[PDB]
């Protein structure tokens, strides 16, 4: 109980709206997080 | 632990009898006397059983009969506070990298990577061993 | 029908040959039927299907059967202490050490290839006056007065006062039959006799097998130091020409170049052959002048080459 | 009054989910999981290498491998089939089930269980990493006799990390040894006496003392080795016992070693058939006795291995040869009086295990022809050996390990394995296997010793290799079928939304979901007898399993 | 109360633990394992646009439709927001029922789309196929609340 | 012997016994139900689906209570 | 987080409640224990075998062992034993102090039966005998010197111990652990009366 629960607030700015989710990668608002699979298949 | 302990004193009487067995028909019948190796082998395997099964033996005279070794015991006879399990941990990983360069190092005869190799099993069981004890940091 | 149940045993050319071939084929016997009972247990079992007509009922769920348990641990035991009385009585016959050898042959197994001293021949009815040679047997004793240190040390060797580099324990013969690599050795032995094998090994163990010998042994590097019986007796060898023998144990990367040869010819022929390689003549030439094609003719010194895809 | 589930359980999970476990995974099932995808994975490789020299010996010619290239493939195919596949997955089925079938959470030491199947890992690719060196792999036999490996013949480094590589991965055995054995005699169920846990879990225990009386001889002797390859310490100098001091050293770990591959999976065979012959082990007590008399006898037998040498005291080793022989016919023969009787549905765990029976035999009674030394004299070294231990081994550690992963996926994965494709992979296998070996008791018999890289087109048995090499290559196929059994089961194929997939189950570990709760259980029930799951899902029989035990 | 007829027992908790006989299956569903997939992927990735949870109900759903509709979506783990779309072949009837938070972000809309979806697939004999339509045109149709 | 002969067993050997193998088992039918076809009446059981997508609040069951049904919506059909 | 959802002192505590069943880090560790047992026997059998294959005069001409320093060492390594007893008589106790007291004297004693090893291993070696120079001198220090890299093991295993001890609360686990250092500690001094015996006396 020696803690502190953590709050932040993070600047954002693509609105992650058409690509990752958060069900996929948790931490999609925190950075990038998705590259787009044309990227790996080429 | 009384089963427990008769499993190790049973496999020590035979381990005893084979080694005794072995060294006399080894002493005479055989080319060259004694074979000092496979006599050795079995005598410390007799005593590799013996030491666990004395262990046992103690434990099982020092104890009451547990749940597990209760026949007719009920579940909620052991229900209780079951000790300290360690949970996720990546150091066992560390260990086996640290030792693997100790083991590559005696095999291709580099005495740095052997050094390197040692420090690094040292640093390795260190932390796997102070995991749950480390206190939090005091700034 | 003895033949097809020998596994593919070799019909042996010994005594102890032909004694070991019947104990296989007795042991062999039974195997199959200890198999065959086993067998129609598990396929007459196999009959006890789920058959539709079990309603909710399930089986006999009996186990734990301790008269039955009692004769099928009785029954093993029974048979298989009948079977280790027939292999020792079979074993009595493995090495019958008799101290009268009527040829001894000197077995020296270097790497990937062989060599045969014939130490000694001393025939019962009476010829061959010949012997072993023994002036080469050199030790290598670092007995030196001082090593490197000024004084004190006076080192004598590491291993029982000499060095690993000793090949003391080999033994050398004036007529040796020496194997190359692109020539197989043929040891030729006189039929009907008595044959002892001294075995030896120049670098690594390695092992001789006479594949129609029924018997093999493991020609180790120095056998007395190792509590190992290297010397083994034939007491005969009934049927005579050209048998094959092989390397039986791991020797390096050519274990499987190491075939050799045991020519059994005639009494007659032996005495000739000795003769004429006591006369400055190589094991092929001895071979053609008795009559008996020079090269073995059961094996041959195949390619050195690598392989079939090696651009020669 | 009706449930909302998923129309398709999770195929393969979010990613991300599984690497970091993996790294940090202290769970044992998990742990399991991890020994048997990679020990099947050194199956294939360490397979793939007897596959070259089925390739090679098909014809008399060296077609295209060299006498060293073929004499590194059995010495690492021998060497990772039985210490990279076989004896790092019996600690791999123990830690699958092990913990299951005595209902307890974890093992004793579960980091120190994750260290043991990393040293396994690591210490079996530096093994098998003397092939990328130039010269080779170890090109000595899998045995590794004493001169041949001293630094002087065989001086490559490929030989020296095949030493040092066992010494890692032996390590990880002995820890293994240490949790599983402190595992059942510590952490057990309340009501699960040491006479009333399965047979599985018995043989590993007693296995377990076996790894740790063995391995700890084999890493004395390979830093013997290794000492006397980099110091020159005479420690197996031929002029010394070194000849004899290493047979007996590494023979003393090395019969042990063959029998800590048997002793599990005559367990996994003993936990298949009572479920599917829907009746009790027969003869549960003696079954215990008879592995414990095995792995006791084990120990003092060891140099029947060693019977052409002429350096041991041949008798006495033959004697306990032939007593070894009995207690593992009496196993024997309880599993067929566990078949004897009983409502036999032969799904593709009992085929296998069926199968373990047939092969196993064949290879049993040509191991007591071995056992007899006048015997042993002209067939030892030969394929005939060849030839048994492989109609044993492959009939104990691969038709038994097969039937283990068929009858455990469900309870591991909670996905049931194709029926159809388990028969075809087992009368693939079944039929490969027969044919690659039955051939190579006649092979051996007639003079053909092992570890030959090429033979001569005079030599007769050219038509036998040819055929072993076409039951190799059925075998090679063989594990096409399994491959994609699990590969398109483990994400798909009918799921198992009940405990025992396979009905009649017992040993405690089938009275958990089929994927079990970490901590292995949310409900314990009251253990009785050795067949707590039995006894659970059928209550009704519980007077009846008392009732007709007795009679026999 | 009665557990399932052979091999299924109460345990000490809740749980109840069945078993089936070797050779059979548990989950028993009359549609092939590939389309199953298929419309669980639906449910599952398809709907995580919606973020209101998707639930089809194949069984009956006899005497007044609509109540029955309602009182099965009572069953979905969190109605507020739910979509569940019931199809029962016995009558060949469709009835598709919302949750409170699930209502203005377009599932109205979508309701008649998502039943004409089913519907043409339905009559096309295609149960799974049209189940996955519908689930799809409505999970399109709703907007994340 | 006949290195052609002996290369095209050991490569087909296999491959013809595994087709047979694969003819005799594969071709078998599996234990998944057949597909439910339309014209016959639904026999099995009620069978309710759902997603499982978003975070259900607490994983703990206790806590949930019933705040109730809630219904808010409607539709029809008949194929 | 209102106090703790596991209502332990220690997030770290013994692996079952020792009063009642056994020890379950000491069970382990003795078998263990009767493992490195079988290691030394491999040891063992290599050094007689060494012997009986020796011709008469066991020991070399150039070698000469020094009881008169393998004595004292040996002392000092029973001395240790019976140090480190003391110290787990005091871990069964909650004296940290105590117990840390008397592994560190172990310790140093451990450290100074190295340290005698070492010099006597440099004396023999340049005294002709040496790994690669005699078949007894290769086996001895096989044996001995594998029987001093375990002592050293037990000397790291004592310090880090005695770390651990230092950044934690004292706990029936960390008595746990020193008693099975302590355990480690007792094997090695058996093992080291065995070869002390069968070197020095046997000869
Ligand atoms: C491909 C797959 C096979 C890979 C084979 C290689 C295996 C070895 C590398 C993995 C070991 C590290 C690891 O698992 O990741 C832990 C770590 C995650 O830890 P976490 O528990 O989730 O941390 C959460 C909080 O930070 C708070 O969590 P925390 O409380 O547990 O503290 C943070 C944790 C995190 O600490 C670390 O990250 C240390 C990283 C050690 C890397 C060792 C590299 C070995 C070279 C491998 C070559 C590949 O704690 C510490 O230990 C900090 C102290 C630092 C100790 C440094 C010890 C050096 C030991 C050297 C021994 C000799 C071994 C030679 C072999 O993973 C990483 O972040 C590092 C990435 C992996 C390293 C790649 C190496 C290249
Ligand atoms: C060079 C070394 C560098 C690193 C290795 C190179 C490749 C990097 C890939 C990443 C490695 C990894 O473990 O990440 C998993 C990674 C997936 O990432 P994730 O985080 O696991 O994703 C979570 C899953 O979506 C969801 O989680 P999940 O638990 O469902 O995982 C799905 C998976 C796995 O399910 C499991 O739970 C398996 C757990 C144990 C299996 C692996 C044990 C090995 C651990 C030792 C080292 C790994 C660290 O289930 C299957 O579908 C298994 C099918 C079984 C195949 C048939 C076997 C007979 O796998 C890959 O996509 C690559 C394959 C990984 C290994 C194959 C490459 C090795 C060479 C080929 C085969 C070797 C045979 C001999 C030659
Ligand atoms: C030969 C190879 C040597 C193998 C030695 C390790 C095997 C011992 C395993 C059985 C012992 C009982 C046990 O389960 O270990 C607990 C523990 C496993 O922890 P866990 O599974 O997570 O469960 C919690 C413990 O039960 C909770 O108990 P714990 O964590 O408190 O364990 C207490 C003692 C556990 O008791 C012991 O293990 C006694 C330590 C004696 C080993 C001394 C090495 C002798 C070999 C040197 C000659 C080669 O822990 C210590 O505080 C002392 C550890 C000192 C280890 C020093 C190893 C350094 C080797 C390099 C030496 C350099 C000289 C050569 C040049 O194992 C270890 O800590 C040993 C690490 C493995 C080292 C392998 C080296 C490669
Ligand atoms: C290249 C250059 C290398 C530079 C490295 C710097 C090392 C020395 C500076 C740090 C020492 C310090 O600040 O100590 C005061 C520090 C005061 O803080 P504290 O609150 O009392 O505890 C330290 C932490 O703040 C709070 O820690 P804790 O109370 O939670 O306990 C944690 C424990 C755990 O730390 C460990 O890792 C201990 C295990 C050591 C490895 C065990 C195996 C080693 C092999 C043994 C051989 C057997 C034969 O650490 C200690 O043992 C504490 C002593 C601190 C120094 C650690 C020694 C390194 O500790 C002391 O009371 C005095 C200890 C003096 C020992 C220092 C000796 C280290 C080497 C000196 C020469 C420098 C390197 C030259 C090359
Ligand atoms: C799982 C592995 C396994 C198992 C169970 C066994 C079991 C046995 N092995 Fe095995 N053996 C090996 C693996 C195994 N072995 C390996 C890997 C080698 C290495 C080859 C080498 O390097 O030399 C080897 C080598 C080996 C040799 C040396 C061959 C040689 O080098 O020339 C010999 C005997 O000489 C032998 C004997 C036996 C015997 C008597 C049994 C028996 O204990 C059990 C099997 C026999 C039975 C008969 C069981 C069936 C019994 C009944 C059905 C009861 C009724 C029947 C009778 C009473 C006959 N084995
Ligand atoms: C567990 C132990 C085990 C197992 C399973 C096997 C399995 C097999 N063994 Fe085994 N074998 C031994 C242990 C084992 N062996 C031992 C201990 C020796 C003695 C070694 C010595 O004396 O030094 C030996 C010796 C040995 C020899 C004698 C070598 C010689 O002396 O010259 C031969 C010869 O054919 C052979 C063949 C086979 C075959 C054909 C199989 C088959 O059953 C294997 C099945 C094959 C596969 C499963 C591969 C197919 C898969 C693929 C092709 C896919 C590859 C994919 C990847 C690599 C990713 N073995
Ligand atoms: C496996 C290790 C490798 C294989 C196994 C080795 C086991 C040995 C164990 C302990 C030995 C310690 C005592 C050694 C000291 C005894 C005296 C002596 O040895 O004699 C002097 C010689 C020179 O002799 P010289 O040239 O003829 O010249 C004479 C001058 N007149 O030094 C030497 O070679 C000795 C050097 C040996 C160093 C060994 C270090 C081992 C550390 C390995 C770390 C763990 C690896 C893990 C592997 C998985
Ligand atoms: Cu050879
Ligand atoms: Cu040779
Ligand atoms: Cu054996």
């Amino acid at each position: 109980m020696s803690s502190t629960q953590d709050r932040s607030q993070l600047d954002p700015e693509v609105e992650r709206h058409t690509g990752v989710d958060v069900e996929d990668v948790p931490s999609a608002e925190w950075g990038w997080s998705h590259m787009p699979i044309g990227v790996m298949h080429i | 632990m009384h089963i427990e302990a008769r499993l190790f004193e049973i496999l020590t009487a035979f381990f005893a009898l084979a080694a005794v067995v072995y060294a006399v028909l080894t002493a005479m019948f055989a080319t060259g006397g004694v074979e000092w190796a496979g006599t050795t082998a079995l005598v410390l395997t007799t005593g590799l059983t013996l030491i666990t099964g004395t262990f046992f033996r103690f434990v099982a005279r020092r104890l009451d009969t547990r749940p597990e070794d209760y026949e007719d015991a009920e579940i909620s006879d052991g229900a209780g506070e079951l000790g300290f399990f360690a949970p996720h941990s990546w150091w066992p990983i560390l260990i086996s990298l640290s030792f693997s360069t100790a083991a590559v190092g005696a095999a291709l005869w580099l005495p740095w990577l052997i050094a390197a190799g040692v420090a690094f099993v040292i640093t390795s069981v260190c932390g796997l061993v102070f995991e749950y004890y480390w206190g939090p940091e005091k700034h | 029908w003895s033949d097809a149940l020998a596994l593919g045993w070799p019909t042996g050319i010994t005594p102890e040959a032909k004694l070991n071939r019947e104990l296989w084929i007795g042991s062999v016997i039974a195997s199959f039927a200890v198999g065959a009972i086993v067998w129609g247990l598990i396929f007459w079992t196999s009959a006890f299907h789920r058959k539709k007509a079990t309603d909710t009922e399930l089986p006999r769920q009996f186990g734990y059967n301790m008269p039955l348990e009692l004769t099928l641990t009785v029954i093993p035991f029974l048979i298989i202490s009948v079977l280790f009385y027939f292999t020792v009585v079979v074993q009595e016959r493995m090495m019958h050490k008799d101290p009268n050898p009527e040829v001894v042959i000197d077995v020296t197994a270097f790497q990937w290839n062989w060599k045969f001293g014939y130490q000694k021949i001393a025939f019962a009815d009476g010829s061959f006056d010949y012997d072993g040679a023994d002036p080469e047997r050199k030790e290598a004793m670092t007995s030196r007065p001082e090593g490197k240190d000024e004084h004190g040390i006076e080192k004598v060797g590491p291993i029982r006062g000499m060095t690993p580099e000793d090949r003391t324990y080999l033994n050398f013969d004036k007529i040796e039959t020496l194997g190359t690599s692109s020539e197989i050795p043929v040891l030729v032995l006189p039929a009907g006799k008595r044959i002892e094998f001294v075995l030896n090994s120049a670098d690594v163990i390695h092992g001789f097998w006479v594949p129609e010998f029924l018997f093999k042994r493991d020609v180790l590097p120095e056998p007395k130091a190792n509590n190992s019986d290297n010397v083994f007796q034939v007491s005969e060898i009934q049927q005579t020409g050209a048998f094959v023998g092989r390397c039986t144990e791991m020797c390096g990367t050519f274990h499987a170049m190491m075939n050799f040869e045991v020519r059994v010819v005639e009494p007659n022929d032996f005495k000739a052959y000795i003769d004429q390689r006591n006369a400055g003549k190589t094991n092929a030439e001895a071979l053609a002048a008795i009559n008996q094609p020079p090269l073995a003719i059961t094996t041959e010194p195949f390619e050195s080459r690598r392989g079939e895809l090696v651009p020669q | 009054e009706l449930e909302a589930r998923r129309p398709f359980p999770e195929r393969m999970g979010p990613k991300g989910n599984l690497i970091y476990k993996l790294i940090t995974t202290t769970d044992h099932k998990l742990i399991g999981i991890m020994y048997c995808v990679v020990c099947f994975a050194f199956f294939l490789v360490g397979g793939l290498m007897a596959l070259f020299m089925r390739t090679e010996l098909a014809m008399p010619g060296l077609q295209f491998l060299s006498n060293e290239q073929f004499n590194q493939l059995f010495t690492m195919h021998g060497t990772v089939m039985l210490l990279f596949y076989a004896t790092p997955i019996v600690f791999g089925f123990a830690n699958l089930v092990l913990p299951l079938q005595i209902g307890a959470p974890d093992v004793a030491f579960p980091r120190l269980n994750a260290l043991s199947f990393w040293l396994f890992l690591f210490g079996a690719l530096i093994a098998i990493a003397g092939f990328i060196t130039p010269g080779g792999a170890a090109d000595f036999g899998w045995t590794a006799y004493s001169p041949l490996t001293d630094a002087i013949h065989s001086p490559g480094a490929g030989g020296d990390l095949w030493i040092m590589g066992l010494a890692v991965g032996g390590l990880g055995t002995i820890l293994g040894g240490v949790n599983m054995i402190t595992t059942v005699v510590c952490m057990r169920a309340p009501g699960m006496t040491m006479f009333r846990m399965p047979i599985f879990t018995w043989n590993i225990l007693v296995t377990s003392i076996l790894v740790l009386i063995a391995f700890p001889i084999l890493t004395a002797a390979l830093f013997g080795l290794a000492a006397d390859r980099h110091l020159g310490a005479h420690i197996y100098d031929p002029a010394n016992g070194g000849v004899l001091l290493w047979q007996h050293l590494f023979w003393f770990f090395g019969h042990p070693e063959v029998y800590i591959i048997a002793l599990p999976f005559f367990g996994i065979v003993s936990e298949i058939f009572p479920v599917f012959s829907r009746k009790p082990i027969f003869g549960y007590t003696t079954l215990i006795y008879a592995t414990l008399a095995i792995a006791a006898l084990s120990v003092a037998v060891w140099a029947h291995h060693m019977y052409a040498t002429g350096a041991v005291l041949l008798p006495f080793f033959s004697f306990m040869t032939f007593l070894i022989a009995v207690p593992t016919g009496i196993k024997f023969f309880n599993w067929i009086g566990t078949m004897w009787k009983g409502q036999l549905t032969f799904e593709t765990p009992m085929l296998f295990s069926v199968g373990f029976l047939i092969t196993f035999l064949l290879g049993g009674l040509s191991g007591v022809l071995l056992a007899s030394p006048p015997l042993d004299f002209h067939v030892t070294d030969s394929y005939f050996v060849i030839a048994h231990f492989h109609y044993v081994l492959f009939g104990t550690i691969v038709f038994a390990t097969y039937a283990g992963i068929y009858f455990w996926f469900p309870k591991m994965t909670g996905r049931l394995l194709d029926e159809r494709l388990g028969k075809l992979h087992f009368w693939l296998t079944f039929i490969g296997f027969h044919t690659t070996f039955l051939v190579q008791h006649w092979l051996g018999d007639e003079g053909m010793p092992r570890r030959y890289a090429d033979y001569l087109p005079t030599d007769g048995f050219t038509t036998l290799n040819v055929i072993s090499t076409v039951g190799a290559f059925i075998l090679g196929v063989s594990m096409l079928p399994f491959v994609w059994n699990v590969f398109k089961s483990w994400r798909y194929g009918e799921p198992v939304t009940v405990d025992d997939p396979w009905g009649y189950g017992n040993s405690l570990e089938w009275a958990t979901s089929c994927p079990p709760p970490r901590h292995n259980f949310t409900e314990l029930p009251r253990i009785r007898s050795e067949r707590p799951a039995f006894e659970l899902h059928y209550p009704h029989m519980v007077e009846r399993m008392r009732a007709e035990a007795h009679v026999g | 109360e009665l557990d399932l007829p052979y091999g299924s027992a109460l345990t000490s908790s809740g749980r109840i633990s069945a078993v089936t006989e070797p050779g059979e299956l548990s989950v028993h569903y009359p549609f092939p394992t590939m389309d199953l997939v298929v419309l669980d992927d639906a449910l599952k990735y398809g709907s995580r646009a919606a973020k209101a949870r998707f639930a089809v109900y194949i069984g009956p759903l006899g005497a007044d439709t609509a109540a029955t509709a309602r009182e099965i979506l009572a069953n979905v783990p969190t109605p507020e927001n739910a979509v569940l779309l019931a199809v029962s072949p016995d009558q060949r009837a469709i009835e598709v029922v919302y949750g409170a938070d699930v209502k203005g972000r377009g599932i109205e809309s979508a309701a008649p789309l998502g039943v004409s979806a089913a519907a043409a697939s339905f009559k096309e004999g295609n149960l799974i196929d049209g189940l996955i339509s519908a689930v799809r045109v409505m999970s399109a149709g709703v907007s994340p609340a | 012997m006949s290195t052609a002969l002996t290369h095209g067993l050991i490569g087909g050997v296999p491959l013809v016994l595994f087709a047979v193998l694969a003819l005799i088992f594969l071709t078998r039918k599996g234990p998944h139900p057949d597909t439910y076809k339309m014209s016959d009446p639904w026999t099995h059981a009620p069978i309710l689906w759902a997603a499982e997508e978003p975070r259900e609040h607490g994983h703990g069951g206790h806590g949930h209570d019933s705040h109730g049904v809630v219904i808010g919506g409607g539709a029809s059909g008949k194929w | 987080m209102t106090s703790a959802v596991g209502t332990s002192g220690t997030a770290i505590t013994s692996r079952v409640h020792s009063l009642n069943r056994p020890n379950m880090v000491s069970v382990g560790t003795i078998v263990w224990l009767s493992s490195e047992l079988m290691f030394f026997a491999g040891l063992f059998a290599m050094y007689f075998t060494a012997r009986a294959q020796a011709g008469g005069a066991w020991p070399p001409e150039p070698t000469e062992l020094n009881l008169a320093l393998a004595v004292p060492v040996t002392l000092v390594l029973i001395a240790s034993s019976f140090t480190c007893q003391m110290g787990v008589f005091a871990a069964e106790r909650g004296d940290v102090f105590g117990l840390r007291r008397w592994y560190v004297i172990t310790f140093l004693m451990g450290l100074f039966f190295v340290l005698g090893q070492g010099y006597e291993y440099i004396h023999l070696v340049e005294h002709g005998t040496t790994i690669p120079g005699s078949a007894y001198g290769s086996v001895f220090y096989l044996a001995t010197g594998f029987h001093g890299l375990h002592v050293i093991g037990g000397l790291v295993a004592f310090v880090l111990l005695l770390a651990r001890t230092k950044m934690s609360k004292f706990t029936p686990a960390q008595a746990t652990a020193a008693i099975v250092v302590s355990y480690y500690w007792h094997f090695v001094d058996i093992v080291w009366i065995a070869l002390f015996a069968t070197i020095y006396f046997v000869r």
